[PDB]
């Protein structure tokens, strides 16, 4: 009586993606981002954008028939930060408030055993 | 007798009834899900967990009305939503975040702010993400962030109105989204090599703006 | 998850209730006094429009409700409700007896079209998204037989 | 003028103070409770006192007002009217009934009308009916 | 304006309660200031006075003294131009 | 009924334990630090008026100990309390500021409320008609008095220092005063 | 008829 | 009933009752009496227009008095008691009394005294609940035990089955009007059956009966006119006088006096009877004195709240005195103590009113009148 999904959240510095798919991941159920739900570019990564996106997905998730989801949070990873930002955390909160049962929460950030050089250069970046 | 004496106010029936318009009329019909969260606690934080948990379960079990327990065998803190008592759907996730803040290194009273409010987030990043520092260069960067007697870190905490846990090269910032952001640039500026004194000056400027607004 | 009843003549919202789950199937009887609400939880809620109260609460379906059909006539004791879920499963609920009368599982895909007609014995027309239509005869007794299955070669949204 | 001179665990804090500047940009942004509390204080004043003495339906003044109208002689009412304290004067004028046929107001005007004819206690008789219009 | 460089005793909640609930401490200085000057002026007045100088001196409070007579109303205290 | 400084009221009755006086009931004034300074009791109406050292008085009904009312006349002790024959007027007095207040507890109205000058009166002036006289003290407060009633109608505390002189205009509508603070 | 110990160390808390 | 004629007629928004051109006119006196009685039930306002309660009475088919109790009964699940009561009075008395039995043999009269005693437990001062006791007790008597139950208790059997049937239909009527599913309600025996009413339910039950018979309330003479008739401990209860509220004051007050029936529970009381008693009706039977058909005893504040809806109750001006301050909210709102007066006004000496105990109460100025809202 409980159909499961997979809520894949990608929390980038400049945007947050809330993507819900089947368990397999080949077929998408609903994809909503911060840019969907805000008027200004500066607020795409805002937590407020994230909660609105999650609520829209949660409503769409219900319409399909899926009642629970497995959360696979991730960040940009690679040569950049490995921890999801506040936007991803806010989206996870909204899904819990939406009423969709959360099955399991895992961090699947792309972590390189070895990586290429970063964009900053020697003197650093992120002034 | 004393010697000083004088002298309140004032089963569904299995049938239907058909009304003048031909309509049927029937009798009235007879008049928060269980969820769990796992967070593992690392070794270095559990002794703080032991002596502090006398103050950690009360808010969770009372205000959030969560079902609290931890696994000694797996060394993890467990929270469950009790269907017959729990009322707030977001309490279970809220409790997990509060436990996580303590796990990352924040003070207990600092972590309680997560429970009290709904708009506090943890920002996390690493020193090499800003600039690849190694050997003594990395150590001096960490010292610069902390400052003598931790003064530089406290300056950021008070000015940007957040908290910072400086776990080696691992930085965690707790507060409101804008507030935690403000702290990051000050921390990052120190990493890039700005002297603490010049950074402290900018903290005073933003702090005044914070009070004005 | 709020059912709201609006009276056109008065131009006001007469009644407002809370449903257990958001619903996307609504059915009203020909006599214009009953409303059926089909939620994804498999719960069926029958509401008296004029008096604005729940009359029946049937919870037998497993999947989301996809089709609701009211059968009844003015000055009749034979009022009936038919419900079809997304599992190709149809139930014949009794309003007067307040119980499930017949259960059907021949459809495989979601049932989107339901219809009951009187045989001068009641005939049910069930059609689903599996490109087939099933014709059944039934009575108030324990009789429910399949007469014909018609391959219509189209996804039956309504029949 | 003489009247004598006079947190929740889940803090509902939102907006710029909590750093949610985005909500401010996007435009998203208890007196009855005081009335309800003041209701409780009134009841809390009612339950404070439980005087249970037996008291008459009609006060002394209104009895004379009725009796005087029966006899058309308001001297007893006028004589006691001079004797009340300024407060005891004032409460009675407001307590005067105000429904059709308005008999009570009619008698009191006749009382002060009689008082003026006596040409005594004028400033008093003058001020009572000033309170009457008030 | 000076920024504190030591750990704040008040925890992250506590500043939120403080925000939820010109300065109370500032007027405490004002009141205590006024107290001393009454004491200073008295003693200096005593030492410099030819004649005797006496020493200068919740629940609902009664106003013993009023700036204007009781029967007088506030509305009657305003000139037509002010209204 | 016996009352102590600590704020305890004992009800004594003659009863069998053969018969002797005993404290049947005990009521306590739970004043935080105020101590009872003056007390009076009217047997006919069972009214207990007690003045504490903090400067506030409480009206009580005995023996049920019901708090009829509590008011504060200031921070100075309530020196003396008295009750009328009928029991409707309560007179309170504070010696420090020379207060005298008569209270109509039935209607919560003030029959009398006057305060005397703390200092010696430096100057005086009659109104041109003589109906009123104005007095000035070393405090710096002016007070206007009616001759016929002999009571203070208004007090003015605008002057910071002692008011040295007071005088009326020939019309009498206006009054002028000078003070050592440096203002007229 | 009438008419006629630290809470929860090892266990759920 | 003449009250039903005017009640139905008023629900038809028809203003002029007295001069209406009836084909067969009722006499003007009863038409006037019906309006006052129908006002006493709170169904007409002070200007004689139907109120919300009256409209519900027009829907109920019973007499307007029996209309009133059922309407105001919808509280604290006391309905089965009221329905059991209303059924008993409607049919008649099931009690075969000692006089009818001719036993006013010493062992038989003694059984009659126990049989009344077991049914007397509900209330010492009231007879209407003794009617309730047998009616509710009947429900638990199996079919084979009826006649034995009948013979043992000196009760009328064929009358009793009537009560049970009357209870069944009557519950349908009130449920149909009160319940939102008006026609769909189906009565069941289990609904009628119930356990002993609690003390609060008993009191709740006495005041409901007052809602009907508010006009029919009698005061002890020793309360209203001390020494008018000699009352003392030796006097038997049947000889203790009472006065109705609306009795016209005769030159000799003894004429208005009304007395308790011997069959009433109050006769065997021994102690002094209630100061107010509620009576179904008065009977000239008995040459010595007029007798009561007493139902239940009501106190002061209970009586005030019941007549608050009706126009039989008048309120005095705000009381002032020691601890009697009138708290005021707005120009049209205040809180104070008032001494209610039940019956005739003090000015009205033709009819015989009395004063009730003072009580805390809330008023509001409507049309210049401090209409009472609720007792504090």
């Amino acid at each position: 009586s409980q159909v499961f999904g997979v809520a894949r959240i990608y929390a980038s510095f400049n945007d947050t993606f809330v993507h819900v798919t089947d368990l397999s991941g080949k077929e998408t159920i609903a994809r909503v981002t911060g840019g969907m739900k805000v008027k200004a570019d500066r607020d795409e990564s805002s937590p407020y954008a994230a909660m609105l996106a999650a609520q829209d997905v949660a409503a769409k998730c219900k319409e399909v028939g899926i009642t629970a989801v497995h959360v696979k949070i991730r960040a940009t990873g690679g040569t950049r930060t490995k921890t999801p930002g506040p936007g991803g955390q806010a989206a996870l909160r909204a899904l819990a408030r939406s009423g969709l049962r959360i099955g399991r929460i895992e961090d699947v950030t792309p972590v390189p055993s070895d990586s290429t050089r970063k964009k900053g250069g020697r003197r650093g970046r992120r002034l | 007798v004393a010697p000083t004496a004088l002298k309140v106010l004032l089963h569904e029936s299995k049938t239907v009834v058909v009304d003048d318009q031909g309509k049927p009329r029937f009798t009235s019909a007879s008049k928060i899900k269980f969820e769990s969260r796992k967070i593992m606690v690392p070794p270095h934080r559990m002794t703080p967990l032991r002596n502090s948990w006398t103050k950690i379960y009360p808010p969770l079990v009372e205000h959030l009305k969560l079902q609290v327990r931890m696994n000694l065998k797996t060394k993890s803190v467990e929270l469950r939503t009790n269907p017959k008592f729990t009322t707030d759907p977001g309490a279970l996730q809220k409790g997990a975040d509060f436990i996580k803040a303590f796990t990352l290194g924040f003070d207990l009273d600092d972590s309680i702010a997560l429970l009290r409010l709904d708009d506090l987030y943890i920002e996390t990043f690493e020193v090499k993400d800003v600039k690849t520092l190694t050997g003594d260069h990395l150590s001096r960067a960490i010292g610069r962030i902390a400052g003598k007697d931790g003064k530089t870190k406290f300056a950021i905490e008070n000015a940007t109105r957040t908290r910072i846990v400086l776990a080696d090269s691992k930085i965690h910032i707790l507060g409101g989204f804008t507030h935690i952001r403000m702290a990051r640039e000050s921390v990052v500026s120190l990493i890039l090599g700005s002297p603490p004194g010049k950074v402290y000056g900018n903290l005073r400027t933003v702090a005044s703006r914070l009070k004005e607004r | 998850q709020l059912l709201k009843i609006f009276h056109l003549k008065t131009g006001k919202v007469v009644r407002s209730m809370k449903i257990s789950s958001p619903s996307y199937i609504l059915d009203a009887d020909s006599t214009s006094t009953l409303l059926a609400v089909g939620g994804t939880d498999g719960s069926i809620i029958v509401v008296d429009i004029e008096n604005g109260y729940i009359t029946h609460s049937f919870k037998g379906h497993g999947g989301t409700i996809s089709s609701l059909k009211f059968y009844g006539q003015l000055n009749s004791k034979i009022w009936l409700l038919a419900s079809g879920d997304t599992n190709g499963m149809v139930k014949v609920w009794d309003l007067v007896k307040r119980k499930c009368l017949h259960t059907l599982q021949e459809h495989t895909s979601a049932v989107r079209g339901l219809d009951i007609i009187e045989v001068p014995s009641l005939n049910l027309l069930s059609g689903g998204r599996d490109d087939i239509i099933n014709l059944w005869d039934f009575n108030m007794k324990k009789k429910c037989k399949l007469l014909k299955t018609l391959p219509v070669n189209q996804q039956v949204e309504s029949c | 003028r003489s009247k004598p001179k006079e947190l929740p665990f889940f803090l509902q804090l939102s907006g710029e103070k909590v750093g949610d500047e985005a909500s401010v940009r996007e435009g998203i942004a208890h007196r009855r409770d005081q009335e309800a509390q003041k209701k409780l204080d009134a009841e809390e004043q009612m339950n404070k006192f439980k005087v249970t003495g037996r008291l008459g339906f009609e006060s002394h003044f209104t009895k004379q007002l009725r009796e005087g109208s029966q006899s058309k002689d308001y001297s007893s009412l006028l004589a006691t009217l001079i004797n009340f304290s300024p407060a005891a004067v004032d409460l009675e004028i407001r307590s005067l009934n105000s429904f059709e046929p308005f008999d009570e107001i009619v008698w009191f005007i006749d009382a002060l009308t009689q008082g003026l004819k006596s040409n005594k206690n004028f400033e008093l008789y003058e001020t009572f009916m000033s309170l009457l219009f008030k | 304006f000076e920024l504190s460089d030591v750990k704040s005793s008040k925890s992250l909640a506590e500043i939120y309660e403080d925000d939820y609930t010109l300065s109370e401490e500032l007027q405490k200085a004002h009141s205590e200031i006024s107290e001393l000057y009454a004491n200073l002026v008295y003693k200096l007045d005593v030492l410099s006075s030819v004649h005797f100088v006496p020493k200068p001196a919740e629940t609902p409070t009664i106003s013993m003294e009023d700036a204007q007579p009781l029967y007088m109303s506030n509305a009657s205290s305003l000139a037509p131009q002010e209204i | 009924y016996t009352v102590s400084k600590d704020g305890a009221v004992f009800v004594w009755e003659f009863t069998k334990r053969k018969y002797s006086w005993r404290i049947t009931k005990k009521h306590f004034f739970y004043a935080n630090q105020a101590k009872v300074k003056c007390v009076t009791f009217h047997p006919a109406t069972r009214l207990l008026a007690v003045g504490f050292t903090s400067g506030e008085f409480r009206l009580y009904d005995l023996p049920d100990f019901t708090l009829i009312q509590q008011l504060s006349m200031g921070q100075n002790p309530v020196n003396t309390v008295s009750v009328n024959q009928t029991g409707e007027w309560l007179a309170f007095g504070s010696s420090k500021l020379g207060q005298l207040l008569v209270y109509e507890w039935q209607s919560e109205s003030y029959i009398l409320k006057q305060q005397g000058h703390f200092d010696s009166t430096n100057s005086l002036a009659y109104s041109p008609d003589g109906s009123r006289v104005v007095t000035a003290s070393e405090d710096g407060k002016i007070k206007v008095w009616d001759i016929t009633s002999g009571f203070c109608l208004a007090t003015f505390e605008e002057h910071t220092s002692s008011v040295t002189a007071v005088q009326f205009a020939k019309r009498g509508q206006v009054m002028f005063s000078s003070s050592l603070d440096g203002t007229v | 008829n009438p008419w006629l110990t630290l809470p929860g160390w090892g266990e759920w808390a | 009933p003449v009250e039903s004629i005017v009640l139905q007629m008023k629900s038809m928004a028809i203003h002029n009752i007295i001069n209406f051109p009836f084909p067969t006119p009722p006499d003007r006196v009863a038409l006037s009496k019906a309006i006052q009685l129908l006002q006493y039930l709170g169904a007409l306002d002070n200007k004689e227009m139907i109120t919300e309660d009256g409209k519900k009475m027009s829907l109920f088919p019973l007499s307007p008095r029996f209309s009133k109790m059922l309407l105001v009964s919808d509280e604290k699940a006391c309905l089965p008691y009221i329905v059991a009561i209303v059924s008993a009075l409607s049919v008649g008395d099931p009690f075969i009394n000692e006089f009818e039995l001719g036993i006013n043999k010493k062992e038989l009269r003694s059984k009659f005294y126990k049989s009344r005693s077991q049914f007397s437990k509900l209330d010492k001062f009231s007879d209407v609940f003794r009617l309730l006791s047998v009616v509710s007790a009947m429900d638990y008597v199996p079919k084979e035990q009826k006649e034995i139950f009948m013979k043992k208790n000196f009760l009328r059997g064929k009358l009793m089955e009537e009560i049970v049937k009357l209870r069944k239909q009557l519950m349908y009527i009130i449920k149909s009007n009160t319940s939102k599913e008006n026609i769909a309600v189906v009565i069941r025996n289990e609904d009628l059956k119930s356990d002993i009413p609690s003390v609060i339910q008993i009191k709740l039950l006495k005041q409901m009966i007052c809602a009907g018979f508010v006009d029919h309330v009698a005061v002890r003479a020793d309360v209203l006119f001390p020494d008018d008739a000699k009352i003392t401990n030796r006097t038997s209860i049947i000889n203790i006088p009472y006065i109705p509220v609306l009795a016209t004051r005769t030159p000799n007050i003894e004429d208005c006096f009304v007395y308790i029936h011997p069959t009433s529970i109050l006769n065997n009381l021994g102690e002094m009877p209630p100061k107010y008693m509620l009576y179904y009706s008065l009977h000239l039977g008995g040459n010595n004195k007029t007798r009561m058909n007493t139902l239940c005893d009501i106190a002061s504040t209970p009586l005030a709240n019941i007549a608050r809806k009706g126009l039989l109750l008048t309120y005095s001006k705000p009381l002032t005195g020691q601890g009697l301050k009138t708290v005021n909210l707005s120009p049209t709102e205040r809180y104070c103590y008032v001494v209610p007066r039940f019956g005739s006004t003090v000015d009205n000496d033709l009819k015989i009113g009395w004063d009730l105990n003072p009580i805390a109460v809330h008023q509001k100025k409507q049309k210049g009148q401090w209409t009472v809202i609720k007792f504090i």
